[PDB]
């Protein structure tokens, strides 16, 4: 499971 | 290749006994809550949860806040399927990106919940980061006033994870929960938002992942695993189908009527 800030998934 | 019946058989055999659930706005529209693909005055759907637009015009976000401040909307059958999953001792944890709070209202214990995209029970100044408890801003919001920090004058914001903000620390329970799971349920979410979506990947490779959604898109569509299962369609109906195949339609009816009677 990834980390980071809430963001858009890269298509 | 597994069926939806196959999955329900696993549950009835208790071959799947530590079930984790990722849910989204899919499961709450049957209750009246907007899902932001759609009335609200935004230049595009996502600006309601973006910090630049929020500073320019917090009014749409606080409109949605006022709508969701509790007691307006009731839970529907998907929530109660999760509550019953708990009551039957099967729910390891329920990860949600919703901020409508009906997972709690349905009777699922905070203990079993991870509100991955935040909550209204707390707020933080947008500039100085001083915390405030929820009710302290609630009244402001319910009277179409914007609440400000008595220290720095910053707009103070409910602890809803916007785009660009970190997720709450409670989210890191996934580091423990996903490797224990013997079944992943994905319910009513197109998985458009990271890192939440990435969790579908963090169950063990032999673990079945059942999607009950409108669409089969994103991660689960791209890199699918042999024991994946998708019940495409209207989420409620898919759940109710699972419930019947489980045996629980009867005690489901009972639970829904009992709870909706309480409220
Ligand atoms: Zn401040």
């Amino acid at each position: 499971g990834k980390g980071g800030a809430k963001r858009h998934r890269k298509v | 290749k597994l069926s939806l019946q196959d999955v329900a058989e696993l549950i009835r055999a208790r071959a799947c006994q530590r079930v984790v659930v990722m849910v989204g706005a899919g499961i709450s529209t049957p209750s009246g809550i907007p899902d932001f693909r759609s009335q609200y005055d935004l230049p595009y759907p996502e600006a309601i949860f973006e910090l630049p637009f929020f500073f320019h015009n917090p009014k749409p976000f606080f409109t949605l806040a006022k709508e969701l401040y509790p007691g307006n909307y009731k839970p529907n059958v998907t929530h109660y399927f999760l509550r019953l999953l708990h009551d039957k001792g099967l729910l390891l944890r329920l990860y949600t990106q919703n901020i409508d709070g009906l997972e709690r209202v349905s009777g699922i214990p905070a203990s079993k919940l991870v509100e991955a995209h935040g909550t209204f029970a707390s707020a933080t100044c947008t500039v100085c980061q001083r915390p405030f408890p929820g009710e302290d801003i609630r009244a402001d919001v319910m009277a179409d006033r914007v609440p400000r920090c008595p220290v720095c004058t910053g707009v103070v914001k409910p602890d809803i994870v916007f785009f660009g903000e970190p997720l709450p620390q409670r989210f890191l329970l996934h580091v423990v929960d996903f490797p224990m799971a013997d079944l992943l349920l994905i319910l009513g979410t197109s998985l458009e938002v990271e890192p939440f979506a990435s969790l579908t990947e963090a169950v063990r490779s032999s673990v079945p992942r059942l999607l009950i959604n409108r669409d089969l898109v994103g991660p689960l569509a791209w890199h699918p695993r042999s024991r994946d299962v998708a019940q495409l369609g209207d989420v409620v109906h898919g759940v109710e189908s699972l419930v019947e195949l489980l045996g629980w339609t009867e005690e489901m009816r009972d639970l829904v009527q009992r709870e909706t009677g309480k409220l």
